[PDB]
C-alpha cells in the first residue's frame, strides 16, 4: 500500500499508458500491472487554510 | 500547491493508496477468509490450492 | 453559443500539449485518436 497526495488531474493518468508530469517524475506504474488503486475527495478535510 | 478550502475545482486535493498485489513466487502469506477442508488422497475433488 | 460556435483555426506554431491543465482543469480529455499524452509526438497539418 502506498499512500500519498495528488490533486485531481492525473486520477486516471495513473494507468501504464499515460505519462506525463507525474508518470515520468513521481510515481509510476509499470506496463504490465496488476492491482487496484483506491482514492477519495478532499476538498475540506486535506486543504486546510 | 496550497489554497483556501474553495478554490478553483480543480486543483482540490484526492487521497490516492495503491495496492499492488503479486502471485505465484513463494509460499502465500495473505489469503483472505478460510474454509479450510481436511484431505482426502485417492480419489476425485474440486481442491483449492 | 451551442448553435453558432467559432471555428478557430490553429496553425504554423509548436504546440506543447504538456502545459494544458492550468488553464481549465477538471476535464474529461475523451480523446478519440491520438493518446492523450501523445499530441507532443507528431505533426498536425490542421487543428480546430
Ligand atoms: C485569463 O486572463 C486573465 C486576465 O484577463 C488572467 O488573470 C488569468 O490568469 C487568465 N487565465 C488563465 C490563463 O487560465
Amino acid at each position: 500500500a502506498d499512500s500519498f497526495v495528488i490533486r485531481g488531474n492525473e486520477v486516471r493518468q495513473i494507468a501504464p499508458g499515460q505519462t506525463g508530469n507525474i508518470a515520468d517524475y513521481n510515481y509510476k506504474l509499470p506496463d504490465d500491472f496488476t492491482g487496484c488503486v483506491i482514492a477519495w475527495n478532499s476538498n475540506k478535510l486535506d486543504s486546510k487554510v | 500547491y496550497g489554497f483556501r478550502p474553495t478554490y478553483g475545482v480543480g486543483h482540490q486535493p484526492y487521497r490516492v493508496v495503491v495496492l499492488s498485489f503479486e502471485l505465484l513466487h513463494a509460499p502465500a502469506t495473505v489469503c483472505g477468509p478460510k474454509k479450510s477442508t481436511n484431505l482426502v488422497k485417492n480419489k476425485c475433488v474440486n481442491f483449492n490450492f | 453559443s451551442v448553435y453558432a460556435w467559432n471555428r478557430k483555426r490553429i496553425s504554423n506554431c509548436v504546440a506543447d500539449y504538456s502545459v494544458l491543465y492550468n488553464f481549465a482543469p477538471f476535464f474529461t480529455f475523451k480523446c478519440y485518436g491520438v493518446s492523450p499524452t501523445k499530441l507532443n509526438d507528431l505533426c498536425f497539418t490542421n487543428v480546430y
